[PDB]
């Protein structure tokens, strides 16, 4: 491959090897529950 | 600026100031020794130990963040562009105009443009879009020389033209004027206004909330172009953010009552 366009979050391990650009949408981790 | 950085004079308790603070000089040959404390100061102090580097901190003289008057850049950006410093920590919003000359790290907090009102349905609301009705004459914020000022001037000519009669003394005078009634609405950065309503006389609030954020961006650390320090500090700060202490610092320095 040559470029990744996907919902790929940023972490230290991946940041060690590949180079990222500026982010464009913030998010977090959340819990899914059924009503 | 806002509690990211706070300047305090030394106290006669020890002929200075205690630890958890770092001496800071107000440049201008003679100097008086102040010491500065705040959020960015704490993050810099935490960062210093791991990468093991030395530092000296000094204030800006001309002030007023950043601007471009015929290429005469003042403030921190001016200081770092003319090779008078190595980094510029503190409040700074990454945008297109600034990033062309100076390199940046990853963001660490979320921010953007928000609206403050006394206790409208977005920027495209007709009240701010069509200033022609004389019965609800509204008012705005627009602290001059501001990062958001460039955006609002570049994107909406009519709003910039009609925003001339706007209160402009500080992030302090605007709150007083709004509590008085001399104006109708206020626009400025987000991370500072949402805190400013945290601990206030009564409960003055804003519109819907974080759902109304325009040109979402973050604060970042500027650095001189093409230096290994850029990559090193960026990776270190990513590791620190992944650790999770940023939430602890936020709850220590960014909590309110209302
Ligand atoms: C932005 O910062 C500059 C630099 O300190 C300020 O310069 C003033 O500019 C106005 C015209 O825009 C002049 O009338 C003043 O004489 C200048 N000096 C001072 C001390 O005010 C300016 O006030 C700031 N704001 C704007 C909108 O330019």
């Amino acid at each position: 491959a040559d470029m990744i366009v996907a919902p790929l979050t940023i972490n230290n391990e991946r940041a060690q090897y590949i180079e990222f650009s500026k982010p464009f949408k913030y998010q977090g981790l959340t819990i899914l529950v059924k009503k | 600026e806002r509690p990211f950085v706070i300047v305090e004079s030394p106290d006669p308790g020890t002929g200075g100031c205690v630890p958890n603070t770092v001496p800071c000089r107000r440049q201008s040959a003679p100097y008086t020794k102040l010491c500065c404390k705040g959020f960015c100061i704490d993050i810099l102090k935490k960062l210093a130990r791991v990468v093991k580097f030395s530092y000296d901190l000094y204030l800006v003289t001309n002030g007023k963040h950043g601007k471009r008057v015929r290429g005469v850049w003042n403030g921190m950006i001016g200081e770092v562009y003319y090779k008078r410093a190595d980094m510029a920590i503190g409040s700074l919003t990454i945008n297109e105009e600034r990033s062309e000359i100076v390199d940046f790290s990853v963001p660490f907090v979320e921010t953007g443009i928000s609206v403050m009102v006394a206790r409208v349905s977005g920027l495209s609301d007709k009240k701010f879009q069509r200033p022609q009705d004389q019965y609800p004459p509204f008012r705005f914020g627009t602290v001059p020389n501001g990062s958001t000022e460039r955006n609002i001037r570049s994107n909406y000519r009519d709003m910039h033209t009609h925003m001339v009669k706007f209160n402009q003394r500080s992030v302090e005078d605007a709150l007083t004027s709004l509590k008085m009634g001399k104006l109708d609405a206020f626009i400025y950065d987000a991370a500072v206004l949402n805190y400013m309503a945290g601990k206030d006389e009564g409960c003055k609030l804003v519109t819907i909330g974080s759902g109304k954020v325009f040109a979402t961006t973050g604060y970042g650390i500027a650095m001189q172009k093409d230096s290994h320090w850029k990559r090193a500090i960026d990776l270190a700060l990513l590791q620190f953010l992944g650790d999770g202490e940023t939430q602890k610092l936020e709850t220590v320095w960014l909590s309110g009552i209302c």
